């Protein structure tokens, strides 16, 4: 499409994500949707039998999305047989900021100037009253589990946790490496810088 | 009290056709005129500005200037249009006063109509009629030929006043209450 | 009961025209007038706040003033256009007073077509004749030359009040009841 | 959008074309310029290609503008060829035009389709002799377009601009005695093949 | 749209799913009977006559019904072409998504046993003056006549017991409609042996 | 979106055909078979400045089949008949409108034709403009100039007077094939030859 | 629309999808409409037709569908003699469930953060009461289907699936396991990585 | 008899500018000045609250009530907006009155244009005029200073009750009838 | 999908082809979108042959003056010498893009029309936004009308008056008024 | 769209970029600059050292997906030559700053905007709070990059930002966002 140009290697025919995938990289800086799960799984999936141990660079540039089609994008990420890199350029939202999080301890890299919104669920209810009651305890739930994750990847109180997520705040680079979660800023190339 | 200075406007035997003839209004007026036929027959004085809208019915105001008893001094001002300026021209000419500002109008007919070949010859073999109907009632009433009428009204033969009284659609640029 | 209420308004014999000039409410204007000179010839005193709008009741409503006997003061209150001074202007230029902090605009006519090339040839031969008209209109009541007028409303030429003043346009800038 | 299928016989073929390859044009839609500009233009190609074998133009369409359906028409007649033509189910204004425009023996359509003769759905707007021309050219477009159906079956014309006072809608078995199509399809004749 | 995947089993170049099951004599009429589709099914349809007039043709119909008109080509042209095909009730059919389905040739015409099938009178929409909607009326008519006759030929039945109960619509799984006759059998497991 | 089908005429020459319209473009034929807009009319335009650098002597056919758009393509593609080394032939079939017309008389002297039942609509162009008052008087003045120019045009493509033209402009003087021949827009109505294959 | 990216150990340039299919996988991480099903459908005839022997890997991440669409997918599932290996990874919903619960035994998982949802079929009506109460007998039907169809698949009792339909049941897959719903787990890292 | 009831608010005096500052309201409003200044010549109470909205409305009623004779008291209460504070300085500052809850907005003029440039550069210029003017306006009824409150006004600025007595917009901040 | 073909001759299409010869079709607005990808064409043709002629051929409404700046710059920031063809129309932004083009061989076909106008604008907003919002687009008016007296060598002042409001052209006058260098018969002057 | 034309065999922005020029042209949404961040840093991997080239064309936008386009600058260790041409704005300009030291380059007629980026919220106070705290914490650190990348003082920029600003090209150079104005043979102006 417009959006992305026909990149061709001299390598082969491609297209600027797919030989990015040859890099072993994949792009999530859209919304998480559910469709683009199902994207994301299945191009990390695919890297795990392609290769289980040339690691993934997993960049984020999210505003955010559905937990219900984050999470499996999480258990999968857990799954493999690899080791992931996540990484944080511009945003990572109340979805995106979990994988970030999520991401293996020594592997959760972030860019000096990228944002990450610690948020609790947001969650759209209505109909009659044992309903909402019930659609209520679902996302209160939920809003354990990322709690609940958020303290163990973080190695965090859950309390704390659940206390900076309530409102909705706007963690930099600093402040998430500090509060645990993530390891590290990149900076540049290593070696010689050159 | 303003009802019965409401009462003190029928009093004036004033009338007014201000916007869009249609079919809303004729019943707020075809009652005022009727009010003012049930008092007397002292001078029923219409006054106008209107863009014009639906002819079909502003005839029946032009109708009903025949049908009731007073004389009627009527005024032009500012603007008249296809539908409007019918009913101006419903009154005889030494009653058709006017202002010198208004620019007058005139424009043919105008049609919408849809659907089979059939049925559009049909409600265009009328507008047609409608087409010379009211063109009749335009010459005969300002004193001038079907045909020179028939002729300019191809498009939006406009006027100033000055024409209308060439053309005698009026008689007066009635410029006081003097 | 506010039909009691009005009729202590209306033995102020004065008037309020403030927003968009347009027909509906030219005829509540009308219906005003004529009321008053069905009552006397009694003074009547203007307050306008308006960004003009459709001209042609403009037109009329100007007309009104000139055609009734009564000596019409007037004021121009926090803004005038086009469509609304032309009233403004329909009274004498003894008799405009205004507000000390007005700001008043003009600008030739406001004009809208789409349709056949000669549809195009006929209406813009009447707006500029409109315009020229207006022009005069304009220049007259003032007093200001014609083509000073029709120079600056190339475009939405505003004034201040004092401006105005001196332009001609005003007789004194009112800013007590006294 | 809509799915279009994909077959494999020359290598990966498009399957319109394959009917196109037959000599198979599919009028699959409202008659649209945007269609009429394409259907005209593969007639063209297969008038160019073999202008003696026949077309076997098959149509389902509800009736589209005469202002295009009319380019299809002189075409048809204009190539040196041929052209049988099917009517799908169903065949309108336009529809029931081009399948009786076919040549002459050619016409035919199915057993429970239904095919609908209608004079002209017009419309028009302005003052009256704009509208008076707009309408009486819509006259000519009508009686043209009814001495066709006229000509085609051989009926007279009267009663074919009396049937088309409404949108009349007729069987095959109708259209039969009513000459727009030479026949119906059942069968290739009790042939195997 | 739902990007659809890529056959890779010809590996020619391998093409998409609807065309593999287009090479194995499958037509999925896998939407609503409109006419952009219908004509694809008629080539689609016609096609595969040539390549072989004896094999059968594999009809999935996955419908919520639709143009009555449209299909009635298909219909036809079904009856006309020598592939004598399978209608292969899968999901549900509808008010002439399942006049099809019984419309597959005689012994032929199956269907899963939770799919659901809505017999039906036709869809109907009529507008316009009175003299012009009493003949719309009668081409509806005519269509529902014309239509449920064949309908009591295609199950069997007499005339009257199936414009009862197409009055409303009627809500039937396939083994009921196999019992009304509307279908030969339910498919229950796979063709074959071991496995 | 709808389909374009593809051919394969080519293939068999052993040089892979290809879709249709570009099919007939490598005969030189070009369908203007859509309302004319600016956009269509830069690509026709490319079109003719393609065949510009093909053969400039080898003809060109051309469809007329537009009910009319804008008058800013009826200029560029007139003006570029006129630029281009080559001749044209025009077909009038089902509908030609203001623009339709006007190219298909702008044709090469000789080479208009059209078809029997096909359309001509002609007229002055519709335009207009809203607001100020010398914009519009402006306005008024271009657009005079244009359907000037552009009856002023098909008095030479027609040899028909100016006036009766303009007079013939007044309105939708719609007129099919036979009539406008008289009226000199066109030079024949094309039927059908017997020596492609008899 | 951002575009489904290729993949590099391909023959040919497969989209995603495609090369999931080559490992029998297939992604039902959609909306379960027809444009779906006649996709999938297709699949599992297709890939049944193929080779019988190795399992099926249906994937689904579904907010759920039409009821009538998966109903067809769930008789293939039965029908073909491979062993369908549902995967409700992330999201299940009213036909989504379903599918995963009508696997084939022993053969149905899930991922522990996980989401589902189990209520009775969703729909309506309009028209006359008479036309009301036929499409209130049809729907009928469609609830103890798929409530006979949770009960027996599960071997809960049909009694227990129409009163917990009652509403949204939402849980993850543990409690899900514990109600029957699936077999097991399979997120776990399981040992040896190659 | 109940609007006999609505005319003892003609007694006491008291009116209400609820809502945004449009033309329209300027007619209700000032239907209502008009009335009562043929009543009496006492002081008149006022109420406001308002979003604002066109200024120049807000602006005429400042200029219509520093025009009429007799005095106001005025009680500006929830708030005040950047149009509808040249309404609470039209009342000199030993009678303007306030409530304690309320709050205050005086942002320079929200503005929109269209069109050719130098047509755009002449609205560019009145409504500098109006920023100046307002500016004069509320520093001289405040006792401020021009640059003063141009600085404020650089924005949407804002005051508590306290602060605009501190600036002496207020006088006092009547919480009672007493 | 829409109208485009592809060509006898490689897998191109129609207006791809024509950039073979050169030749740049601009056929619509001035948005930054195709002003994206126009000054890629430019770009491109100018380190393909950084000597041999352009040919960018005008038929617009106008524009962004924005874009109309990068076109401009562009074809002043390429080494190559341009051949610019204003046809059909070129309003506003076509107008004075075309007379940027190579002093001599600015092209125009004769009854094709042309458009002088003001930077339209607007802005909405407060008193020191709108009247920022006058300067830039002021000053835009300014320097963009100093440009067209110079590719016309006319008196800048002059070319305010024309600019005061549309001003619709022709090739005659245009030429003689000094937006181009010719008019254009059949094919001569564009010989190649 | 199939306006943008074929080339040569590929698309036209492919070849650009197989030259290390990249075309930011439409505003800056997520999913267009997770594009260029694609494409930055497909560049620096076929080569970290060589040079690449950037034309800004846009009207600015989304200040956050911007951000990381200038982490991604200052990662790679490849010189980026950003071009200013047209149109720059927000963030658009912002990236100007950012680039290549002396090879921040720029048109003699194009223009340059400034200001303090465009939010807002709602919600509670204490919630719209937060956002306010973040929205000032953009330009908190953006102005001072911004003026980093000039060299220019905080205060002042601030001013240059308090409200919406327009350079033209030479007064930009002479602010010192751009370092030079290219045109023909890139030196004819510089």
């Amino acid at each position: 499409m417009n959006l992305i140009p026909t990149v061709i290697e001299q390598e082969r025919a491609y297209d600027i994500y797919s030989r990015l995938l040859k890099d072993r990289i994949i792009m999530l800086g859209s919304a998480i949707d559910d469709n683009v799960a199902n994207s994301i799984v299945s191009q990390l999936l695919f890297l795990d039998a392609q290769d289980p141990e040339k690691d993934i660079f997993l960049y984020i540039n999210s505003p955010g999305g559905s937990i219900s089609a984050g999470m499996a994008i999480y258990d999968t990420m857990n799954f493999v047989k690899a080791d992931v890199q996540t990484i944080g350029m511009g945003m990572a939202a109340a979805m995106g900021s979990f994988l970030l999080t999520a991401g293996a301890n020594g592997k959760r890299f972030a860019l000096p100037n990228a944002e990450i919104m610690i948020h609790q669920p947001l969650g759209g209810a209505q109909g009659q009253a044992t309903e909402i009651e019930i659609a209520a305890r679902h996302i209160l739930k939920i809003k354990e589990r990322m709690n609940t994750i958020m303290a163990e990847k973080t190695g965090q109180p859950y309390e704390v946790i659940a206390r900076d997520t309530d409102r909705d705040n706007f963690m930099t680079a600093q402040e998430a490496k500090d509060y645990g979660l993530i390891d590290d800023i990149i900076i540049n190339k290593s070696g010689l810088k050159g | 009290i303003t009802n019965i200075l409401t009462q003190k406007l029928i009093d004036t035997r004033t009338v007014l056709i201000y916007g869009e003839i249609n079919q809303e209004l004729a019943e707020d007026v075809s009652k005022q005129l009727l009010l003012l036929e049930s008092i007397s027959n002292d001078p029923i004085t219409i006054f106008i500005n209107s863009q014009g809208g639906h002819v079909e019915a502003g005839d029946t105001i032009h109708d009903m200037i025949k049908f009731i008893k007073p004389t009627v001094k009527v005024v032009g001002t500012g603007w008249v249009a296809a539908a409007g300026i019918t009913i101006y021209l419903a009154a005889e000419k030494e009653n058709r006063f006017s202002l010198p500002n208004t620019r007058y109008m005139i424009h043919q007919p105008a049609g919408g109509v849809q659907g089979q070949s059939t049925e559009i010859e049909i409600e265009a073999k009328e507008i047609i009629r409608m087409r010379e109907r009211i063109n009749r009632l335009i010459a005969e009433a300002t004193g001038q030929s079907y045909e020179q009428i028939s002729k300019d009204t191809d498009r939006n033969f406009w006027l100033s006043v000055n024409e209308a009284k060439d053309y005698g659609i009026v008689n007066e640029i009635i410029e006081n209450r003097d």
